[PDB]
């Protein structure tokens, strides 16, 4: 009797073992990515095309009267140039007058791989649009498809609707 | 994927017991999630209930106390409630947020659905045909659960319909004259029956086909809402996607009634019949009409909704609103259970109203039917001819009041009671119903054709 | 004709800027285009009822604002469709998109413009004619039975100015053109017609055809006419099953719509799976009854405006047919699924309750949804005539008559063919329980019955005597056995099983008996009613004294006669013409009195 | 109890073995979607 | 006289339902105890003793049955349709004190 | 330590009262202490929250309680269970909790009882019929429920061996007499089995001996558990001895019944319905084990020269 819940428990637990084993690779890949997009980041021309992407963007989820941009000290000189840019083309895409102002006194931590925080006139609403949060956002909505390429295909799923 | 920063508020306009009213936020939506951060790095989950301009209102799962009105955060995700599912989230334990609790990892989806979902279209559902059979003498050779119904269980308080349910899952099964799962879905249960469920579906290696979601009375009750949603999104994956057959539990809906009352009261809604929403009939049919055979799809859903009656009168709006949109009762009884009967299930109240499809030669036995409904009539006979004994004493009754009787005596204790882990397939119960006809006459059996008793009745 | 929401608080979603807007118009709310309704309106803002889900809906999605309020799409393709409650057609959502679930904000068309039909003017107008509404201007040939006639929408008329010559046209077509004071509107096949909205009549008939069912019991005793409207119990045992494949297969109706509520989806399904594989002998040759058929689909999960929406679709779908001059048999599967999606709208409303929770109004809309029914005169000058009959069905929850919606029901239909379980137990069907069944038409039908049948009405009179007094002698046999009994008793009781075995039960399983004519319903009734006066008049001209004819000395005698009569049922309308079953019937009553007059 | 363990290092191995096959593909992709911005306006903005 | 005469209530919801229940079993009990003693007189035909106890026994079935059970029931449905009105007056209240709420709040803006 | 509030605070402290009194609980169970926490009355909390949903004029739901009484009640009542405590010492402890629901009636469509209900896994219900008749413990039997059965019975099976077919017995003859009361109020004894009789003395047997007992007097102020599956181990021996003896000379010369039964061993009856007066304590132990194994050598030796 106690030999059939001994099996039912080093089966249970061996199915996690493995569960836990694939997560970990999950959990790795993802670091490696990290460490990949630090390389980036490394970069000049390349990292200030991110960055005027990246503010473009801010600006128009966050669509304020006035807005202050925070970045890392030695990020300065080249969101200065994404903000200049910024800002002629925000107001012929809205069609709004905005006062974009760069934090000058604050500063995001120096560990964070890069990308900025947008804050509106009286920092009450941010915008989480550091390269950190939005490799994490999109890692978790594309993670189905990252599933299949490492791990293989369900052959039991069929039908996809 | 959306690839949009999401925005974080502090503009927080007020909070009004498990609501907090936030002002200045963009273009919010309807059922949008968010998450909480506290002025101690607590963080809670919520779900905007109400989006009057800029003016959105949000549901916390958790308790609001510790949320002011100047420092707490409120992040938006920017879309709804969509959950993981895959096919290894089979043989996992959730809470009821759709969280590991077996100390397991996150699911690795393979895709994302929306809890709600949509209804079937009727043009490609399917009648229910094959049966698949519980291991439940009780239930399996008097009111057997067609491959694709949906038939609950109705007990009163106190009653063993917790045991009951355990016992399904651990031997429920197809007939086998590797495609069945089971989804089980606790709402409200307290810690001693949760641990219950837990370590009993673990212990006895059936957690393999089990996907358990545990929702306990102390947990938020709005999450208790979703629960069952979450374990008929999985099913939905399972069964209709990955071409097998799922057998959804649902148990204590009258827990979850008592929760969606609770959200009600949250939107300010005038209660309607006995306190209860006027939706109540919608909410119920959302729920329990996900289920069934679909056209062109080898998988299948069956539903058995357990329900307390309270103050045990089935007249009660929720196994009222209930039954009237199910098709028949298996129904616990209380003087089975006093007399130490188990399971305690009455079978002359019962009914399966697609038994007729589910049983017969090529799905179960040819003798199925006929055996279900001699029996049926022997025991409905027995209570009555006992009726009578105890009025005119053993001495006034004749040979056939006696066969009667020896039939409902042995009835009792060889067919029904079980045992909760004896696992009697459908060809044994049949078997067990034969032992006790051979009881009678071949001329007493008068619902079996000579044909039928020519080929079963003797040895 | 965009206006934008404003709010959303669950099911119900304000927009603004939605001044142009009337009550109970239709909107298709966000980018999934959610269907729903306009209740309240204040200013240029309006409150919405939505019918599906709103999660997602945002602050600022787009309300498309429809000019039509609910209302049904009417003209060819409509035959052989399943549709939802607010007429989407389910074949097409299905089969347009290989998923199983209707999908949110689903937007298919009623009816494709894909199909080119074959459309034949009448050959009658021209250009410069005057037509008016209800006028027919050409036929689309959709099948070998149902003729489906392209009629002028009601409330317009005008000049002529343009007829499509014959040939092949789809939906989206132009066929014909018309002007009046100067205004010229386009018209294709399809109309539209506000589902809430009575299509009207040139004048409301009485009804007085029957509706020839091919049940002996429901027929003989319990009369329904065309146009008229009755009630049917449903319950798991009542066999009800008999009625609906009876009445959609043998009727003499012309179109048959079928009419889900909110059943369970396994019921559901069951009809869905039914309906397709019944056929009947039309010209000799075997047709689906889909070729003349159209059937609405809601189960219980489907959105409570469907649900509640889906008895005016049905009807409207009924008197769309109606004006075609055809008759229509419509049934709704349970009226008592309808009353629960109403009392769930009441209560979204929060609108004060009435009588056991239901709406106040529970009763004017039953009352104005049977008052539609009936045998009309047509609009349009082809002086056309046709119907519309109502078999709607009853299940209250536990059974009881008390449920307002089964009491209001009652008070309004004329018929009721009240169904019992016992009878189903005890294998006897149809599951007529004959003391609770009534028929209020036998009045308007004695017309009918003089001029073509004459003994009818005498005969079904002294069957239900028969029947009655069976059940008033139950009581005297019960505390007697049959011994302290009178022979004119004995007569009734035996004869009125005999009734109950050979005439009001019918076997439709078997190939003779699928559907019984009137004259073989009428000659079976006949002779058994000849046969119990002539036992009655055999043994009270002979009780006085000496030498009295008994049941006994009747039964022994003439046993070939009983067995004659209760042959009667075997004789197969397929195989035996009229003039051969009448024959043979004639021979039996002329043998039976014959039998009796050895006697005396 | 060792057939168990000694299918479950079977299994780990096979996924460790299967998730290098293509991953450098896996995160290239990755990497490029996370740069690719793609700002957008709110599609309910109205101006 | 018509009705028990107990205040409408769900204890006498559920009083009522136990009692009818119980009238109901007294019902069938005692018809069966007719039963059998019709039968034996019946098989006899110490004998007037049967027609005795067959009225005195038939004479109380049919009390449960015209009497006894149709009070129940009228109490039960009496007792049915007076707590739906006190159902109703709740309603009605409720529903005026969430308008009037929103009313308070309008004001307030 | 008990926490005193009377229906005169507060509605606020009537409400914090139970948040109190559990904290306590908990801070002590966190010791390894094995706790017991006695609630007065839960519908006093349930009307505090009622007063104050009012007065917050808040939507209320069934009878004017808030929708969430639920909600409240099963965090109370969630907060309690035998717990591997936080330490380093490994301690373990426990929270029993014993509610009080003050019933308005037996309909359990109460708001308080029924959610009470859905939570609390034993229910010891009070009869109002048997409080009448001032049978005392007054306890249902039929509408109870206690759901650690199974979680129990581990211990029963070591300890005693005894009790747990002694448990399914008794409640078998309880519901069984039941029955018969019903069939007894009609027919009025006119027409028993032998069998039946039996049962329905030793149910009375129970019911007066050993259900009903005096919690003021010496001898059943505290009735240990050994004397209580003791006194029911004899009734059931009784039990089955007698109706083995009714039903083997059943259909035979020398049928034996109830009525001989009585007579031959009145004395027999007398020693069982004494049991109760043992008064453990003032007497040992072992001594009141001892007289009931003489309790069980008389009945048996009284049916062994029945037969």
């Amino acid at each position: 009797q106690q030999k059939k819940i001994q099996m039912s428990n080093l089966m249970n637990q061996a199915r996690l073992k493995v569960l836990r084993a694939r997560d970990d690779l999950i959990t790795d890949l993802l670091n490696e990515a990290k460490q990949r997009l630090s390389k980036v980041v490394k970069d000049t021309t390349r990292y200030q095309v991110l960055l005027d992407g990246l503010v473009l963007q801010g600006l128009y989820q966050l669509l304020e009267p006035r807005m202050i941009v925070r970045c890392r000290k030695q990020d300065f000189p080249l969101v200065k140039a994404a903000v200049q840019k910024a800002i002629p083309m925000y107001k012929i895409a809205t069609k709004k007058d905005v006062d974009v102002q760069i934090d000058l006194e604050a500063y995001l931590p120096e560990d964070i791989a890069g990308g900025v925080e947008i804050y509106n006139g009286d920092r009450k609403i941010k915008v989480s649009n550091t390269l950190e949060s939005r490799l994490d956002l999109i890692a978790q909505q594309m993670m189905p498809e990252v599933r299949g390429a490492l791990f293989g295909a369900n052959a039991n799923r069929k039908f996809l609707d | 994927y959306l690839s949009q920063p999401r925005l974080t508020y502090k503009t927080v306009s007020g909070v009004n017991g498990p609501l907090v009213i936030l002002d200045h936020v963009k273009f919010p939506r309807y059922a949008e999630i968010v998450h909480l951060t506290l002025p101690d790095g607590t963080k809670r989950s919520g779900q905007v209930l109400e989006v009057s301009g800029s003016k959105a209102v949000v549901q916390v799962f958790e308790g609001t106390s510790g949320i002011d009105a100047k420092k707490t955060s409120c992040e938006f995700t920017g879309d709804i409630l969509r959950t993981p599912v895959s096919e290894d989230m089979l043989g996992r334990v959730f809470n009821g947020s759709g969280k590991p609790i077996d100390r397991g990892p996150v699911v690795l989806a393979e895709d994302f659905l929306d809890i709600m979902g949509q209804p079937i279209n009727p043009q490609c559902r399917i009648y229910p045909e094959e049966m698949i059979q519980t291991g439940i003498s009780a239930i399996d050779g008097m009111n057997s659960i067609a491959r694709g119904q949906k038939i609950p269980i109705f007990s009163a308080a106190g009653l063993p319909h917790n045991e009951i349910a355990a016992q399904i899952c651990r031997q429920a099964g197809l007939v086998k004259k590797e495609n069945f799962a089971i989804v089980f879905a606790a709402m409200g249960v307290n810690m001693e029956t949760a641990r219950f469920f837990k370590s009993d579906f673990e212990e006895n290696g059936s957690m393999d086909n089990v996907c358990l979601f545990l929702n306990l009375a102390n947990d938020p009750t709005i999450e208790r809402i979703i629960t069952p949603r979450l374990a008929l999104t999985t099913a939905e994956f399972l069964a209709y996607q990955c071409e097998k057959h799922v057998l959804v539990i649902l148990t204590d809906m009258s827990s979850y009634a008592e929760a969606l009352r609770e959200v009600s009261a949250a939107r300010e809604e005038v209660p309607g019949r006995r306190g209860f929403p006027g939706y109540m009939y919608t909410d119920l049919a959302t729920i329990y009409e996900r289920a069934g055979r679909v056209e062109g799809r080898n998988g299948s859903i069956t539903q058995i909704p357990i329900l307390t009656m309270p103050n045990d009168d089935i007249t009660h709006p929720i196994p009222d609103l209930t039954g009237y949109i199910t098709e028949g009762q298996i129904y616990v009884d209380r003087q089975l259970h006093n007399r130490q009967i188990y399971p305690p299930i009455n079978v002359l109240p019962s009914l399966s109203r697609l038994m007729k499809s589910a049983i017969g030669e090529g799905m179960t036995r040819k003798d199925h039917a006929d055996v279900s409904n001699q029996l049926y009539a022997c025991y409905a006979i027995g209570k009555d001819v006992q009726a009578m004994k105890a009025v005119v004493g053993e001495e006034a009754l004749t040979s056939d009041d006696l066969l009667y009787l020896e039939f409902l005596q042995k009835f009792e204790k060889n067919f029904i009671t079980q045992g909760p882990y004896e696992n009697r397939t459908v060809y044994e119960t049949l078997d067990i119903g034969w032992q006790l006809l051979r009881i009678f006459p071949k001329e007493m059996l008068k619902r079996i054709p000579q044909s039928t008793l020519s080929e079963f009745y003797p040895r | 004709t965009f206006g934008y929401v404003h709010g959303v608080s669950g099911p119900v979603v304000t927009a603004c800027d939605m001044a142009g807007a009337a009550m109970y118009e239709l909107v298709r709310v966000g980018h999934s285009e959610l269907v729903g309704e306009i209740i309240r309106l204040e200013g240029d803002m309006a409150t919405i009822q939505v019918y599906e889900e709103t999660s997602g809906v945002s602050v600022g999605d787009p309300v498309l604002r429809t000019g039509k309020p609910l209302s049904v799409e009417l003209g060819p393709g409509i035959m052989g469709a399943i549709f939802d409650g607010i007429q989407r057609p389910l074949s097409d959502i299905s089969s347009q998109t290989q998923s199983i679930y209707i999908p949110r904000g689903v937007n298919v068309s009623a009816l494709s413009r894909d199909i080119k039909w074959e459309f034949i003017p009448s050959k009658n107008l021209r250009v410069g004619s005057h037509i008016t509404g209800g006028d027919i201007y050409g036929i689309v040939n959709e099948n070998s039975l149902i003729k489906h006639k392209i009629m002028l929408p009601p409330r317009s008329r005008g000049s002529v100015t343009y007829i499509a010559p014959p040939g092949n046209y789809d939906a989206s077509d132009v066929v014909l053109e018309l002007e009046f004071e100067g205004v010229k509107e386009k018209l294709s096949m399809v109309q539209v017609w506000p589902v809430r909205q009575v299509r009207p009549v040139t004048e409301k008939l009485p009804a007085n055809h029957p509706l020839l069912t091919g049940q002996r019991v429901l027929d003989a005793l319990f009369p329904c006419v065309q146009g008229g409207t009755t009630a049917i119990p449903g319950a798991f045992g009542c066999g009800k099953t008999v009625i609906s494949q009876s009445l959609s297969k043998y009727s003499n109706s012309d179109v048959i719509i079928y009419v889900g509520c909110g059943e369970r989806g396994n019921e559901m399904s069951e009809v869905l799976r039914d309906f397709p594989e019944l056929t009947m002998e039309v010209d000799g040759k075997v047709e689906s009854i889909m070729k003349r058929t159209a059937l609405v689909a809601n189960t219980s999960n489907m959105p409570v405006a469907a649900r509640e929406a889906s008895i005016y679709t049905g009807i409207t779908l009924s008197e769309y047919f109606r004006d075609m001059g055809y008759h229509v048999s419509m049934m709704a599967d349970s009226t008592s699924r309808w009353a629960e999606a109403l009392r769930e709208i009441s209560g979204r409303l929060a609108e004060m309750p009435a009588d056991s929770g239901y709406p106040a109004y529970l009763g004017a809309r039953l009352a104005s949804f049977y008052e539609r029914a009936g045998r009309v005169k047509c609009l349009g000058n082809p002086e056309r005539e046709g119907s519309v009959s109502i078999v709607g069905a009853v299940s209250p929850p536990g059974g009881d008559f008390s449920d307002p919606v089964t009491s209001a029901t009652l008070g309004i239909v004329q018929v009721f063919w009240g169904l019992d379980k016992k009878l189903a137990q005890r294998k006897h069907f149809p599951s007529v329980n004959w003391l609770i069944s009534y028929s209020k038409y036998m009045r308007a039908l004695d017309e009918y019955y003089d001029k073509h049948f004459t003994e009818f009405v005498p005969l079904r009179t002294k069957a239900k005597e028969i029947l009655q007094e069976e059940e008033d002698l139950a009581e005297i046999v019960q505390l007697v056995g049959k011994a302290s009994l009178a022979e004119t008793d004995k007569i009734t009781l035996e004869v009125a099983k005999l009734i109950k075995d050979d005439f009001l039960q019918q076997n439709g399983y078997t190939p003779y008996d699928r559907f019984c004519p009137f004259y073989k319903t009428v000659g079976m009734l006949s002779n058994m009613i000849s046969f119990y006066d002539m036992a009655r008049r055999a043994v009270e001209t002979t009780a006085q004294s000496d030498n009295k004819i008994t049941w006994s000395i009747i039964r022994e005698h003439m046993g070939e006669i009983l067995y004659k009569l209760s042959s009667m049922k075997f004789k197969d309308p397929v195989k035996d013409g009229e003039a051969k079953i009448k024959a043979d019937y004639a021979q039996l009553l002329e043998d039976m009195q014959n039998a009796f007059r050895s006697l005396e | 109890s060792a057939e168990v363990e000694q299918a479950t290092r079977r299994q780990v191995q096979g996924m460790q073995s299967s998730q290098q096959r293509n991953r450098e593909r896996v995160l290239t992709q990755l990497l490029g979607m996370v740069c690719d911005v793609r700002p957008q306006v709110h599609p309910n903005y109205r101006i | 006289k018509d009705r028990i005469e107990i205040f409408p209530s769900r204890m006498a919801q559920t009083i009522m339902k136990a009692r009818l229940k119980g009238a109901q079993t007294g019902r069938n009990l005692l018809k069966k105890k007719s039963d059998a003693l019709t039968l034996r007189f019946r098989q006899i035909l110490s004998f007037v003793t049967l027609d005795e106890a067959i009225k005195i026994t038939n004479r109380r079935v049919n009390a449960i049955e015209h009497v006894i059970i149709p009070r129940i029931e009228r109490t039960l449905a009496y007792i049915i349709t007076e707590l739906d009105e006190r159902e109703r007056e709740e309603f009605y209240r409720l529903k005026k004190i969430q308008e009037k709420k929103k009313i308070i709040k309008e004001k307030s803006e």
